[PDB]
């Protein structure tokens, strides 16, 4: 059992690792302590397909605050994805460094954080303007720090609508607390 | 034809009002 | 402001969890059941639940109940209005809304969960427009999303500009037991399937009472709706300047335009309904119904819901025109009618037997529920002027429409 | 059973292999990968974490995986142990204080029952300056003739131009293939 599924898991065939990933989402979802098969998991999370990468963020996101110190091997695989070329999997990759509850792992978050604060993808600008609302909500000194307030101010008075909206709306929420 | 009245074509634009 | 969306079973299991800020802990689902449970128990039951300082919120759906838990003053209406959309993309992606495809399609759903809502603040509610970067069977975001216009994909050809509206009428009467009708609103609802080649921009054009005294032509027969709620495609501006509507109709079937107005009107059918109820021997029902709208126009389906005795058992009817079936399920007379020509007068005598034992508590009084529908009548007089379909490209647009009649919240309160 | 694939396969190339990547930080591993992979001298931040990469030459897919040289990071290494075939050692000449660290890193990643068929894999990193020694002197101060059934191998290589780099790839194909 998990044994079988850490060794598939462990495989060099992504047709098993595909597999693996939806089985261990399901028994998260069905109810299953999942979270002592993390680091296991951790390896395999740089991959080519989209489909394999979002069930592992989600695992990470959900696996986060159980297992903060086995957390630490993956800042370096948010790096690398923060600059893909395609603006969906840089916006994944902004929503799931957001959602990480790991005061350790914020830190190290704030470099692309504002390398996203002026992409030129609208998703990857809404994406940005979230995770800065989420940093400040988890941390407010670190985002007082990393001067995101001006940044967010900037926001409302570009292009991008959508953008524009979202900035206002975590501009709203950080003076709310 | 079609149950709840049949369809019928509509216009373009009050074409009496300019 | 939700925290965590999450999705329960009929039994209070929690099919899927989408936490979205994460200051409520995941075991507070919990003792959402019991407090659900001595809510409705006790007549306290109410979609905004509260488990100490975490408010669970939630609507009833077919199958579970998507409650999303909040901790602080966060948006009723938002967390409401997100889980309509939510359901709304639901249904577009899945024909039906039940168990089987919660444990079935989770795949696309935890992607379609985490694209449409970051840290409680939705950003994207266009199925069409999500469609085309989250399937369960990826590219890069559509330009739509990033561009103002969210709701027309650009690039869409077919081989014919063929749009089908739908003017469909809803005959909402509230007649007291004394005989008066209280409440009469009719909602007007333009639903059109568009269904054209590039980004179409609409001009609807009506014989709008405000229109008509506007433009000088305030003689004729114009709709004066109360209220009228234009679609997002709908620029709210250009109607607030000169009742000008003026939008890019979506690719589908979507509502662009709801008039909602009273009515001073006699109503379209007139039921004459005797009660002859014996003290625990027998009843008799004289219905009567007298058909009040157009002869030229004709009632299809005509499901005039009598309610019966509960314990009412061996009836017999005497009827004169349409089917009368009584349904043990819903305890009630249905008077189910084919074709109803206007101005047509059915009689029904009901006589069915009762118990010698009294029932041990009362069971109220419900209301009699006419179910007429007749298309091609348009009570409110309102009819479609023209409908500017102009196109960059340029091409010659076929619009269709069609107008439909149906009793609304057509009930008639007991004697 | 038939082998008759398998023959097939092996008649234009089959096997694949596997490569690792650990040392101290600033070693020129991540450059190292970068022109194994690539051909060109990559400037990158610190590696927090770790690099996956796969190499193909000589019909054999040599997949490296970089591990940083973070003192939060050294006693990683045990995680990429399993599932492990091969191993390479970068050393950095250049950090005279370094070097005893680098060297008891190295004798505690060897002191491992589990990795036992991984040979040594010595690579003599930043081999541009003056003051880096020969391929003799640092294999003598860290022992290496010392490490009984371990096959080790010293290699220099220059990052900023890759010289020695297919010695290097040739004498792990010899060392891992023992066929024709
Ligand atoms: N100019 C120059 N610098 C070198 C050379 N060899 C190694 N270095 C230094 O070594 C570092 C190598 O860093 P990377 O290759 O990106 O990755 P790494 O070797 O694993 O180091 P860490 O990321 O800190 O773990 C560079 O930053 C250089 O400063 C060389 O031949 N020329
Ligand atoms: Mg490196």
């Amino acid at each position: 059992e998990i044994f079988e599924l850490k060794a598939e898991l462990n495989s060099d065939k992504k047709e098993k690792k595909k597999e693996a990933v939806k089985k261990v989402i399901a028994s998260m979802t069905v109810g299953k302590d999942v979270s002592a098969l993390f680091p296991d998991v951790v390896n395999c999370m740089q991959t080519d397909n989209l489909e394999l990468k979002k069930l592992v963020y989600l695992y990470l996101m959900n696996y986060a605050k159980s297992q903060p110190d086995m957390a630490i091997m993956a800042v370096n695989t948010f790096v690398k994805d923060c600059e893909d070329p395609n603006p969906l999997i840089r916006a994944l990759a902004v929503r799931t460094m957001g959602c990480i509850r790991v005061d350790k792992i914020t830190e190290y978050l704030c470099e692309p954080l504002r390398k996203c604060l002026k992409d030129e993808d609208p998703y990857v600008r809404k994406t940005a303007a979230v995770c800065v609302a989420k940093l400040h909500d988890i941390n407010a000194q670190l985002v007082e720090d990393q001067g995101f307030l001006d940044t967010l101010k900037d926001l409302i008075s570009d292009s991008n609508p959508m953008v524009v909206a979202n900035a206002v709306a975590a501009l709203s929420e950080i003076a709310e607390s | 034809d079609r149950k709840g009245g049949s369809y019928s074509q509509a216009a373009g634009s009050d074409s009496a009002q300019s | 402001s939700a925290s965590a969306v999450y999705v329960l079973d009929l039994k209070g299991k929690v099919l899927i969890c989408r936490n979205y800020r994460g200051d409520v802990d995941m075991s507070e689902v919990e003792h959402f059941m019991p407090i659900l449970m001595e809510k409705e128990e006790e007549g306290m039951l109410s979609p905004i639940l509260a488990h100490g300082g975490v408010r669970f919120m939630w609507i009833k759906h077919n199958n579970l109940y998507l409650v999303a838990t909040s901790k602080k003053n966060a948006c009723v209406s938002l967390v409401f209005s997100f889980l309509y959309k939510v359901v709304q993309v639901f249904s577009e992606y899945f024909k039906e809304l039940e168990e089987e495809s919660i444990r079935d399609n989770f795949v696309i759903i935890y992607e379609l969960l985490d694209e449409l809502m970051d840290f409680g603040y939705p950003q994207t509610t266009d199925s069409k427009i999500l469609q085309e970067y989250i399937t369960q069977e990826a590219p890069r975001p559509p330009a739509t999303v990033t561009n103002a216009v969210s709701w027309r994909s650009e690039g869409i050809k077919y081989r014919k500009n063929e749009v089908f509206l739908d003017v469909i009428e809803a005959v909402n009467l509230l007649v007291s037991a004394n005989g008066n009708v209280l409440r009469s609103e009719i909602v007007g609802s333009i639903k059109m399937r568009v269904f054209l080649s590039g980004m179409p921009e609409l001009r609807l054009g009506l014989n709008d009472k405000v229109l008509f005294d506007n433009t000088g032509r305030g003689k004729s027969k114009s709709v004066e709706l109360e209220d009228v709620k234009f679609h997002q495609c709908v620029r709210l501006s250009r109607f607030e300047n000169d009742r000008t509507i003026s939008f890019i109709p979506p690719d589908g079937e979507f509502e662009l335009m709801s008039y909602r107005l009273n009515t001073h009107v006699k109503p379209l059918i007139w039921i004459e309904s005797v009660i002859e109820k014996h003290s625990h021997s027998r009843i008799e029902y004289m219905v009567k119904a007298k058909s009040q709208f157009k002869r030229r126009s004709t009632a299809n389906n005509v499901e005039i819901h009598i309610p019966v005795p509960n314990d009412a058992d061996s009836p017999k009817f005497k009827t004169t025109v349409g089917s009368v079936k009584w349904v043990p399920e819903n305890s009630e007379i249905v008077w189910s009618v084919k074709s109803f020509p206007g101005g047509k007068e059915y009689l029904m005598r009901a006589h069915f037997g009762l118990p010698s034992v009294e029932a041990e508590d009362k069971e109220g009084k419900p209301p009699i529920s006419v179910k007429f529908e007749i298309p091609y009548f348009t009570t409110s007089g309102i009819q479609v002027r023209y409908l500017k379909i102009i196109e960059k490209s340029g091409y010659q647009a076929l619009p269709w429409v069609r107008y439909i009649t149906q009793n609304g919240d057509y009930q008639l309160r007991t004697q | 059973g038939n082998i008759f694939a398998n023959l097939f396969k092996g008649l234009f190339g089959k096997k694949e292999m596997r490569i690792l990547m650990v040392g101290l930080d600033a070693a020129g591993k991540t450059t190292i990968l970068y022109k194994l992979k690539l051909g060109e001298i990559v400037t990158t931040i610190p590696t927090i974490g770790f690099n996956v990469e796969t190499v193909e030459y000589k019909n054999i897919s040599f997949t490296v995986w970089d591990v940083g040289g973070q003192d939060k990071i050294r006693p990683l290494w045990r995680h990429y142990f399993q599932n492990t075939q091969g191993l390479i050692f970068v050393v950095d000449s250049n950090d005279r204080e370094r070097v005893n660290e680098a060297r008891e890193e190295l004798m505690r990643m060897l002191a491992e029952d589990e990795l036992r068929d991984a040979v040594l894999l010595v690579f003599a990193n930043k081999q541009d300056l003056p003051n880096a020694m020969n391929a003799a002197e640092i294999t003598d101060k860290l022992g290496l003739h010392s490490l009984r059934h371990r096959n080790w191998y010293i290699q220099a290589t220059c990052a900023t131009s890759g010289d020695g780099l297919y010695e290097g790839l040739d004498w792990l194909s010899n060392q891992l293939r023992n066929q024709k």
